[PDB]
């Protein structure tokens, strides 16, 4: 469950600050973190009588 | 059209209105609707 | 009289009394009806009606005075509180006559409900009929001489009101089983939360037991989609799953190289599709083969309308 990614410390960007990240764009295009997901409906046919 | 195919026996097939879900030789009430040929395009992106 | 019979009472008067007039209680024999009332007291002898049609003009039949009242129908009075009581008791005449030979065929409320309609009451009210030999008859030494002296009582007291008069027959009864899908679909609603439900009183018995015979004509029945597939998928019929098929198959089998016209009897006309689709696939697999024969069925409900009828009783 995750990824090693490379991370450096520093004040760079300035958007650093207050719990953000800055992501490097080029992990993201090569699909560093990438995922899939699904999601399943269910429908059925109902009884409104016995034979409605 | 609306093809059909079965659970895991491979039967491939279609079902219409009149009958119920049933893989018609194997006698498979879990079937699935068979995926369509119709092309879909991507942005390899 | 009933309305196949409407134009046969108006023939016999007709054919043995032409003296006789007759006005059948029709559009001929809301103005119209009341010119027809004009003259059909003094120039009018006799007045025919539908039981269904008294309450189309009861508005200006009940009220006037009338003589002797004739009433072909034993079977459409019964026990009492029904529209039958609320459209034909409140006649005004003595002389009242009911023309059919089966009255007593469910129990004897019956009896006291037809005799209400001839008699003002020689016995009693309904719950002095009831009090006095209901239940001795039914539970019933200790019923039977007492019940046989209160029955013999009634005997005498209704006797003379209502007269009685009377190749060969072989009756065969087969006992099948039922088949294994047919015990398993048998437990299965057997142990159900319905049948409770039922019982305790929020639903009828007729709904229960209407469903169990319902399996018993064939399994593919008491399914939800009946309609959806009962002319529309020939697999709905299917054989052998009845567990009376077979015990079908042989005995229409055995008279159909036999030459012998017989019926087949059903109830619903829901079963009727089924064994139509089964005597259609035996055409089909006849037909195919040779040395054979059409099977020829048909099949005759109130779907149909009033007009085939003897035709195809004819044909
Ligand atoms: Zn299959």
């Amino acid at each position: 469950a995750g990824q090693n990614a490379i991370v450096a410390i520093a004040c760079y960007s300035g958007y650093n600050q207050e719990d953000s990240m800055i992501m490097n764009q080029s992990s993201i295009d090569r699909g560093l973190f990438r995922s899939l997901f699904f999601r399943s409906y269910m429908d059925q046919e109902k009884r409104f009588g016995i034979s409605i | 059209g609306v093809k059909y195919t079965c659970g895991a026996c491979a039967h491939n097939f279609s079902l219409n209105k009149s009958d119920p879900v049933r893989c018609k030789e194997c006698g498979h009430r879990v079937i699935y609707k068979a995926r369509t040929k119709r092309m879909i395009q991507f942005d390899a992106r | 009289c009933p309305a196949t019979v409407l134009r046969q009472w108006c023939n016999e008067f007709h054919r043995w009394w032409p003296p006789l007039r007759v006005v059948i209680l029709h559009a001929i024999g809301e103005s119209r009806v009341k010119e027809l009332i004009d003259s059909v007291f003094t120039r009018g002898h006799v007045i025919i009606t539908t039981y269904v049609g008294l309450r189309i003009y009861s508005k200006h039949l009940l009220k006037r005075d009338w003589g002797y009242a004739i009433l072909d129908e034993g079977h459409k009075i019964r026990n009492p509180n029904s529209d039958i009581s609320l459209t034909c008791k409140q006649l005004r005449t003595p002389n009242r006559v009911i023309l059919s030979g089966t009255p007593i065929q469910n129990n004897l409320t019956e009896l006291w409900s037809l005799f209400d309609f001839i008699f003002p009451g020689r016995l009693g009210t309904l719950p002095v009929f009831q009090n006095q030999f209901a239940i001795p008859i039914n539970v019933g030494n200790l019923q039977v001489q007492v019940g046989y002296k209160c029955a013999v009582t009634l005997k005498d007291l209704i006797s003379p009101y209502l007269l009685r008069r009377v190749p060969k027959k072989s009756e065969m009864v087969l006992f099948c089983k039922l088949t294994a899908p047919q015990h398993a679909l048998y437990e299965k609603f057997l142990r159900s939360d319905e049948l409770s439900r039922i019982l305790q009183g929020k639903r009828q018995v007729l709904y229960g037991i209407d469903i169990l015979r319902k399996i018993c004509n064939h399994p593919d029945l008491v399914d939800v989609h009946a309609k959806r597939r009962s002319k529309k998928d020939p697999t709905y019929g299917s054989a052998s799953k009845s567990g009376k098929m077979q015990v079908v198959k042989k005995l229409l089998e055995l008279w159909k190289s036999q030459g012998h016209k017989t019926l087949l009897f059903t109830q619903t006309r829901q079963m009727l599709d089924i064994l139509e689709s089964f005597l259609e696939r035996l055409n089909a697999k006849g037909a195919e083969e040779e040395d054979f024969v059409p099977f020829k069925f048909l099949r005759m409900d109130g779907t149909t309308s009033i007009g085939v009828r003897q035709s195809l009783v004819d044909v």
